[PDB]
């Protein structure tokens, strides 16, 4: 119901924290997913059958980490621990 | 009037006439 | 600044220049960046998008001293900042510089985006009250826009004769047009129909029966246009307010918003309030001039009356009947009375629309003492020893002092300046040691399951009636965690164990009428290393339960050490308390419980302790300079001075002073 | 102003004296005997506070090393124009009155009871028949720096200290302007700072040029004053001098002829006259900020000049000798375009 | 010799000294060259300004000429102060000066009909009339009184258009230049003498991504002229430990400062686009190990199970 | 159309009935030049029709409630002002509302003569209990802007005509914000964000176009003062 | 803290082994501090996409 | 209600002029005048110096023999020169003098197409035995451009870059007379006062402002 957030803030931290128990786990979760996404985007030029890339449409050349957090928010990504 | 330095611009001042001596060589 | 962002983000820019075929190889790209050709600026705004940096303000005191941010390119050669976070950095704008660091790896970027973002740390680690609030000009802007004046144009007029009700507006959309045309002033009382703002918790009951208020339902409210505008900034669904926005009112409103809503809504609301406050402060007509500072017309009379009294006292001294100390006391008292009198007259004289009174009254800045000095009279001035000069300073800074009076004023302030200079290093010397002692305390396990806790007095039921709220409620047990369910003398429980105390919980508990509660603490936490999460309680920055692994020792060390600057007992007392040396007062205690009897002489004190249950009376010998510590006897009156026959418990302090911690340890326990 | 105030400074530190950590709170605060000898307002705001002071305006030093102040002789309700210099002890052993106490034009006091300072800092009213000495001027207790602050008595001592400690930090601008409201002390301050060339002997101006001024005395002898142009100061600013006189202008000995830096028409000018307004403005001047108009950047009202110096030196190494050369090893000529053969 | 990081300008003077030209020099040298570089600075953000009464401040924004509020005549004001700072500091004197400034700027002509007014009794006759922008004086602990100044403010000359811009109280009716509507209330306006302190921004701004490293400690150089980096004091270390930040602290201590192998690797990874490699091991730790081993104390780093490890390479 | 470096382009983002218009990038220092004048023209220069005054059959002094109704006279006024109209002839016309019996009064019960229409019939006005006669006379006029609360104070008679403030313009609320954006190298070019909310009478884009036409026709008077001037061209 | 020689030699005799569980030592060495995002609970986190998500 | 298109009236004084626009809608005679003021003071094209060359000198921070004022003051005085031009290329003017006297802007020799509008100005006081020879570059533009935007050309060592103030307008103000008697007879009469630098007549400046605003507002009238 709040006003649509801008820039860094979206997706909001609370909606993110609903889907992960503890925020320290959220940090490492996002970091590792972003590393995977960057690796796939690196190998797509010269290789095939790498890690699966972004699960949502990237914008005009946006950072991998934003993609990782966005696709955690939509719950397209499972978690193991 | 109160000025001792020749040729200096006049500078009208609010004061009560006080002149036992001027400021010494600083 | 551009000329610095092009230097921190050099390698990223080189990479993206070589990628977009503007440069063939890395060396040419580096040349192009170093020469600042017009191709680079297009890439630069792309690369730095949503890439957080870290700002620090040397020296940093508390954990809010270094915060993340998102960069925005801007011209000039200075790092702009958001006003609200100034208090976070305790930095004014006389030329204090800040350092910028940049994170690189994916882990560091994620950590700076999630943990250290400025928008997420609105709550101070010490108290939990938000510290990002309207501060200096926003406060007076809001205090102007929400004031009400009973004689302004467009005011409400009840119907009379041939003129029907004038001053009823269909919707604020029409009211704004009316104010724009030039008929309605934004501080005049009107009746307006509202359609989007939830009416107060009371009017809603009558107008709606709590059948459920909805956006779209209409009601009518008696307000100014200003309060309607100001409530449009608070989040949707917050109940309408009707109050002049003094400083404290804003404090309460922001606190409620923090407690009952997520953090993001609070941040966006605070930003909107800042914008409105700045926009409405400019038109407040808050200007200082020599005319606004007005001198009371009765000052001469009071001065001559007290001067007559003082000279009569001095003549009585000249007669030999008075001593020098009597002379000083009489003159000090006379001039203190005179200053208070002129202060009262000054407080009465000024109209409420004066810019000085508007600034100081709405809690923006200063006290009334500074205004009294500015207009009425200086008062009394100190001495290098620490006494008060018998001669006062009748003149006020508006009227101008004389040579001797100014000399004595000069004698005054230098001591304060020297003390302000000296306290700086002693403020942080304590913090260093505190962080040294408690750096290995870390939340390790989620629970201990142990139900041993501690007892806290929520409030007081005075014999007069109703209830008395404990002044220490907001520190001792505001945000703890329960150990046992809360149930009154009745059979219905109110709060169950494990539910952290909030503001709604505390208010409901007080309404139900409970006094003593058992709560979990950190002293009783049962874990070999570190503490437990649940036994710790609720985090003071997130607002929810602390997470597993968070460092807790360092946060406490910073929280204790930071406010040491605003001291004046004092810092030596705190050092003595923590280092636990032998106290200066060295008060005694009741090693054996029982009643107390006085057998003291003029030279020493000989006090006997008669044990209640058998035992042998134990008598202490002490110095007669200390006075008896008043003990609240069984008569329930603490004003009952200590005397033979007063009943005390085990270990009760006998006379005034601070006891040895070791003896209290070996007498009572841990 | 910075140099003039630096020359008169009194320092309590130094070799043979107490260290910084030896000083306590007894040797920093003003003693009542400083009136007229050491200025109580001017002092560095840092940790050296109190230790460093400034000599008053009228103080002069006796042969032994003590500091004397002037006074007027008052015999019996009659004020004389004789001036007598007194040390601390003589001022202790007598009675003295302020200079702003009303006086009659004939030379007599008017009110019966006048304000008088006495020993141990006491001040009280006393009949006019026994006042020994009367001060000279109201500004007898202030330094030179603090004597240039208008409306000084209306400000707090704490802010007056920062006001006096910021004129010693100004920056000379390209073309300076005399202030609209001064305190008269600046004329003497500039003419005694020595940075303005003052004609030694009367005469008339023969040849005036941007580099030198030639004046013939009355007897026919000639003199030529040279003027320093764009010479580096110690802190990087520029020390520039320009003539004010023109050819054929009769001048008298002691009259200024070439103002230095931070001087206009022989008066100490340090800043400009700006049209100011007092009002909060949409948050750009929150917490001690200042909003400026672009007119200042346009008309360069506030542009200064800074001169840095760079030093290189070639010594004799044990493998040979360094030499200033134009042939750097393997450097493209575009880099070496701006050098000469040397 | 090259121009240090930050400087600029034009060369205005070159002094050359040589030993063979009978010029006295320090022993061991032959030629000494001093080159002077001059630059004309301006005013901008970050620069520090101050009045005479200790009301310092920093420049915050330099608005275009048409945005500044202007008087009724049409002359935009040159600078806008703030009023929340006057009553607290009690430097009320500046306000008085400001008023007098305007009285000096536009000149005054007190009316001598029916004799001199009461407040003009002690005022010397030199100040009865004054031309526009005529300078005046005001000795300390003497000089202009409140009554005299109040009288002066009411007897000021009109401008070239027969208008009096300011009022009796000293205020005036400004016009907002950003929107257009007049301000609801009159505002104080005057003339003030303003200096320019010597804390300029252009000698404080400074940035560094990768430059020279010290040859002894393998840490980046210090100061600004050496193109150095910023100190990271231990208080920042505590503040970073407080957030639970770990990777950021380790990175700020390992691959940015003194990991002789890591820094080159991270530069290559960034400029090529790959993932940032793991941090190495700081040179400080190896220095500590060597210092300990030089004291005959066998220190070795074990693995998790107990198998010995070596940090040789 | 070349002297200006960049040509500004007007975008459009819609919602239910309000809208947001983005103009970017304006030459630095132009955002406030356009925003405020455009806002004022939008508020007070779009002609439209409105209810001027009302007449109620059974009233002598206006304070007391009308017999047989639930809502007071003031609530009648508040409901009536919000009702929208649209007429063609500039001379005032008269509307008649008649209702009898228990029930509720809508806006559709207004019977308009030729040239006058009501765009939102589904508007609640008042509730009538058993045996309630309500006959109201409305005066519909045309103009621009927003008249004062009382159109005519000294003008009156015993007829019982109640003057009522009227909201002539079909535009309700307009706000604007000015942000910064970069082009080429300089990073202070203004970008204007204009939020406009109107009635059901006119779609927001048409209101903006009418405002632009009014302003250009106004400034054409200054332009024609001299035929040949340099100025600046844009695309 | 103090008397480095005393503690150093006393540890030397006993052949004492230090387990890096603290914040001063882990920051001397340069390892990840064992607090916040550095503990072993979170360090060995694995992340893989859910089986529901797939490439068509 | 009332439908009266606005009208403009001109009153002329020596160099300044007044313009009356009437009748405007209530609460609208302010913003219109403000838009005119904000355009007149920022976007009126003109012409002014951008570079000079002085024989026998290399940089600004120095002096020349025989002149009472060094180069810095010469530049400072030359800044406030008033020059009007119409050629769209950097044109060149010359100025030389010898012998005692006062070198004023009158001695400037302009080529065809540019004019100098203040012969009474004062540039320097030339002592005996002092030559003076300078060469000026005049361009067109608008607003203001810093001098250092011209040093990147990498031309000869003699050229001295100099700031420029292309705006000719000097002062602009307005007043509003409001007929507010309670009727349909409320209107605002706007009185706009303009003064320029003797280079461009006020009516031409007002025309330029009107054309700029017309071009700017025209992009709103086009539909989708
Ligand atoms: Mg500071
Ligand atoms: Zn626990």
């Amino acid at each position: 119901g709040y006003d649509t957030p801008l820039g860094i803030t979206n997706p909001p931290i609370d909606e993110l924290l609903d889907r992960v128990s503890s925020k320290y786990a959220l940090v490492i979760y996002a970091a590792k997913r972003a590393r995977q996404i960057n690796d796939y985007y690196n190998q797509l030029g010269e290789g095939i059958l790498e890690y699966v890339g972004p699960l949502v449409e990237p914008g005009l050349q946006e950072k991998p980490l934003s993609i990782a957090l966005r696709e955690i928010h939509a719950d397209l990504l499972e978690h193991t621990e | 009037s109160n000025n001792s330095v020749p040729g200096a611009p006049n500078r009208v001042s609010f004061a009560k006439l006080r002149e036992p001596l001027e400021v010494p060589g600083l | 600044p551009k000329l610095m962002a092009l230097e921190l983000f050099k390698p990223f820019v080189m990479k993206r220049l070589v990628d977009l075929n503007h440069a063939q190889n890395i060396k040419s790209a580096k040349r192009m960046v170093e020469r600042q050709r017009p191709q680079v600026w297009d890439v630069l705004e792309e690369v730095i998008a949503e890439h957080p940096v870290l700002l620090n303000r040397a020296p940093t005191l508390h954990r809010l001293g270094i915060q993340a941010f998102e960069p925005m390119l801007v011209e000039g050669k200075a790092i702009q900042l958001h006003p609200l976070v100034c208090e976070a950095f305790n930095a004014d704008f006389d030329g204090d510089q800040m350092a910028v660091h940049l994170p690189l790896s994916a882990e560091a970027q994620a950590e700076a985006r999630i943990l250290m973002l400025s928008s997420n740390n609105i709550l101070s680690p010490a108290s939990g009250r938000p510290l990002a609030m309207p501060r200096l000009d926003m406060v007076t802007g809001l205090y102007y826009l929400t004031t009400e004046v009973p004689g302004d144009t467009g005011e409400y007029q009840p119907a009379s004769g041939d003129h029907p009700e004038t001053g009823v507006y269909s919707s604020p959309a029409e009211a704004i047009m009316a104010a724009d045309r030039g008929v309605l002033s934004v501080r005049a009382k009107i009746k307006v129909r509202l359609t989007q703002l939830r009416p107060p918790v009371e009017i809603e009951a009558e107008l709606f029966g709590h059948s459920g208020w909805q956006p779209g339902d209409a009601w009518m409210a008696e307000t100014t246009l200003g309060r309607v505008m100001f409530n449009e900034l608070l989040p949707l669904g917050y109940p309408f307010v009707n109050k002049q926005m003094h400083k404290k009112v804003q404090a309460a409103i922001i606190n409620d918003l923090a407690e009952r809503y997520p953090m993001i809504v609070v941040a966006q609301t605070v930003d909107k309030l800042k914008d409105a406050g700045f926009y409405w402060a400019t038109r407040s007509g808050v200007t200082v001039s020599m005319a606004d500072v007005l001198v009371p017309p009765r000052k001469k009379e009071i001065l001559d009356h007290y001067e007559e009294r003082a000279d009569k006292v001095e003549k009585q001294f000249q007669r030999g009947a008075l001593n020098h100390d009597e002379r000083n006391e009489a003159l000090v008292e006379i001039w203190k009375e005179a200053t208070d009198e002129v202060g009262q007259a000054l407080r009465e004289h000024y109209p409420d629309d004066n810019p000085i009174i508007t600034i100081v009254d709405s809690g923006a800045t200063g006290n009334f003492t500074q205004t009294r000095t500015l207009a009425g009279m200086k008062g009394l001035v100190t001495n290098p020893k620490g006494e008060f000069i018998p001669r006062p300073v009748k003149s006020s800074f508006r009227e101008g002092l004389t040579v001797l009076e100014y000399f004595i004023n000069t004698h005054g302030a230098r001591k304060g300046l020297a003390d302000t200079a000296l306290r700086t290093a002693d403020s942080g010397y304590l913090t260093r040691r505190l962080v040294d002692v408690s750096q290995d305390v870390i939340v390790r396990e989620h629970d201990c399951q142990t139900e041993r806790g501690i007892v806290v007095e929520l409030a007081e039921r005075a014999p007069d009636g109703t209830l008395i709220r404990d002044p220490y409620i907001e520190t001792s047990a505001y945000a703890r965690t329960l150990g046992t369910d809360a149930v009154d003398e009745a059979g219905n429980v109110i709060v169950e164990r494990g539910q952290d105390l909030g503001d709604p919980e505390i208010d409901a508990l007080l309404a139900a009428g409970i006094t003593q509660v058992k709560v979990r603490s950190v002293l009783t936490c049962a874990t070999s290393t570190g503490v437990c999460a649940t036994c710790y309680g609720r985090s003071m920055a997130t607002g929810k339960l602390v997470d597993i692994g968070e460092a807790v020792g360092i946060v406490a060390a910073q929280s204790i050490g930071e406010p040491g600057t605003q001291l004046t007992g004092g810092l030596p007392r705190v050092q003595e308390l923590f280092e636990a040396r032998v106290p200066r007062g060295k008060a005694p205690i009741a090693d054996v419980t029982g009643r107390v009897r006085l057998e003291d002489g003029e030279r020493f004190y000989k006090i006997t302790i008669v044990p209640d249950d058998g035992g042998e009376e134990v008598v202490y010998d002490k110095i007669s300079k200390r006075q008896r510590l008043r003990v609240f006897k069984h008569e329930d009156g603490s004003e009952r001075v200590l005397s033979d026959g007063d009943h005390v418990e085990v270990g009760q302090q006998l006379m005034e002073g601070s006891a040895d911690p070791h003896e209290v340890l070996r007498v009572q326990g841990p | 102003l910075s140099g003039l105030t630096h020359k008169r400074r009194l320092s309590a530190l130094g070799p043979g004296g107490l260290s910084r950590e030896r000083a306590g709170l007894e040797v920093r605060d003003v003693h009542p005997s400083h009136y007229g000898r050491m200025c109580p307002i001017e002092t560095p705001e840092g940790p050296n506070i109190g230790l460093i002071g400034s000599l008053s305006v009228y103080a002069r030093v006796n042969p032994f090393g003590f500091i004397e102040t002037p006074y007027r002789k008052v015999v019996d309700g009659v004020v004389s124009d004789e001036i007598v210099y007194l040390t601390a002890d003589e001022e202790d052993r007598h009675v003295v009155a302020q200079a702003n106490s009303p006086i009659d034009a004939d030379g007599r006091f008017v009110e019966p009871r006048v304000l008088v300072r006495r020993k141990a800092g006491e001040v009280e009213y006393v009949p006019s028949s026994e006042v020994d000495y009367m001060d000279v001027s109201p500004r007898q207790m202030v330094s030179v720096a603090t004597a240039m602050i208008p409306f000084l008595e209306h400000d707090d001592a704490n802010r007056a200290l920062m006001g006096a400690n910021m004129q010693r930090q100004a920056v000379p601008l390209v073309r300076s302007e005399a202030p609209l409201v001064g305190t008269g002390m600046e004329l003497r301050a500039a003419i005694d700072a020595g940075d303005v060339v003052v004609a030694e002997e009367s005469g008339v101006i023969e040849e005036v040029s941007a580099d030198y001024i030639t004046v013939m005395h009355d007897n026919g002898t000639r003199r030529t004053y040279r003027m320093r142009k764009f010479a580096r100061s110690n802190h990087g600013t520029c020390a520039n001098q320009c003539p004010i006189v023109d050819a054929g202008d009769r001048v008298e000995a002691g009259q200024v002829i070439a103002d230095g830096p931070c001087t206009d028409d022989g008066e100490m000018a340090l800043g400009k006259n700006l049209l100011v307004a007092i009002m909060p403005w949409e948050g750009h001047n929150y917490e001690d900020a200042i909003i400026l108009s672009n007119r200042l950047v346009e008309e360069d009202v506030l542009t200064s000049i800074h001169i840095e110096e760079h030093e290189i030196d070639a010594r004799d190494t044990k493998l040979g000798a360094e030499e200033i050369t134009r042939d750097i090893p393997n450097i493209s000529d575009e880099v070496l375009a701006d050098l000469d053969e040397r | 010799l090259k121009v240090p990081h930050g400087e600029s300008g034009k060369v205005i003077g070159i002094r050359v000294f040589s030993r063979e030209d009978e010029d006295e020099l320090p022993a061991g040298v032959n030629e000494l060259v001093r080159v002077y570089v001059a630059q004309k600075r301006k005013i901008s953000d970050g620069d520090k300004l101050a009045g005479r009464h200790g009301n310092k401040g920093v420049i915050g924004k330099i608005l275009p000429v048409e945005d500044m509020p202007f008087l009724a005549d049409g002359t935009p004001v040159d600078i806008i102060l703030n009023t929340h700072g006057v009553p607290r500091r009690m430097n009320i004197g500046q306000i008085l000066e400001t008023h007098l400034g305007w009285c000096a700027h536009s000149g005054w002509k007190v009316d001598a009909a029916k004799g001199v007014p009461d407040w003009a009794a002690r005022l010397p006759d030199e100040l009865l009339e004054a031309q526009p922008n005529a300078i005046v004086s005001t000795p300390v602990f003497d000089g202009a009184q409140e009554a005299e100044l109040q009288g002066l403010l009411s007897c000021t000359l009109p401008n070239r258009d027969g208008d009096v811009l300011v009022d009796a109280d000293g205020k005036a009716m400004l016009f907002d230049g950003r929107s257009g509507e007049p301000f609801p209330y009159p505002v104080t306006v005057g003339y003030m003498y303003i200096m320019k302190l010597h804390h300029l921004v252009d000698d404080k701004i400074h940035a560094r991504s990768t430059g020279p490293y010290s040859m002894i400690t393998q840490q980046p150089l210090g100061g600004k002229a050496q193109f150095g980096g910023q100190r990271f004091g231990e208080m920042e270390c505590w503040a970073m430990q407080a957030y639970g930040a770990a990777y950021t602290l380790q990175e700020l201590l390992t691959i940015k400062s003194d990991d002789t192998v890591g820094r080159v690797k991270v530069y290559e990874a960034i400029v090529k686009g790959e993932n940032i490699p793991e941090p190495g091991i700081p040179e400080s730790f190896k220095v500590l190990l060597k210092e300990l081993q030089s004291l005959c104390l066998n220190v070795e780093v074990l693995s998790s199970d107990g198998a010995a490890i070596e940090l040789r390479e | 159309m070349l002297i200006s470096q960049r040509p500004t382009l007007s975008e459009d983002v819609l919602t239910d009935n309000r809208s947001q218009f983005v103009i970017e990038p304006l030459e630095p220092g132009f955002g406030y030049t356009l925003g405020n004048s455009l806002r004022r023209t939008l508020l007070s220069s779009i002609p439209g029709a409105a209810v001027t005054s009302i007449r109620i059959d059974g009233v002598l002094h206006e304070f007391t409630t009308v017999p047989g109704v639930k809502e007071d006279v003031t609530e009648i006024i508040l409901n009536l002002k919000s009702l929208v109209v649209s007429s063609e002839e500039d001379e005032p016309v008269t509307m008649y509302l008649r209702k009898q019996g228990p029930g509720e009064v809508t806006a559709g019960d207004i019977v308009p003569p030729a040239g006058v229409t009501v765009h939102n019939p589904g508007m609640h006005i008042a509730t009538l209990n058993d045996k309630g006669k309500l006959e109201v006379e409305l005066v519909v006029e045309r103009g621009r802007g927003y008249v004062p609360a009382v159109q005519n104070r000294a003008s009156g008679a015993e007829i019982g005509r109640i003057p009522v403030d009227s909201i002539y313009s079909p535009v309700l609320k307009v706000t604007y914000k000015v942000d910064a954006t970069r082009v080429e190298q300089r990073t202070d070019f203004d970008k204007l964000i204009l939020d406009v909310e109107t009635k059901n009478s006119i779609s927001p884009r048409d209101a903006l176009a009418s405002a632009g036409k009014t302003l250009v026709e106004l400034f054409g008077l200054a332009r024609e003062l001299n035929v040949e001037a340099e100025g600046i061209e844009i695309g | 803290f103090q008397e480095t020689t005393r503690v150093l030699t006393d540890a030397a005799i006993n052949c004492r082994s230090d387990k890096l569980n603290g914040l001063k030592e882990n920051v001397i060495i340069g390892k990840l501090i064992p607090a916040g995002t550095g503990i072993n609970r979170y360090r060995n986190i694995a992340v893989q996409p859910t089986e529901e998500a797939r490439a068509a």
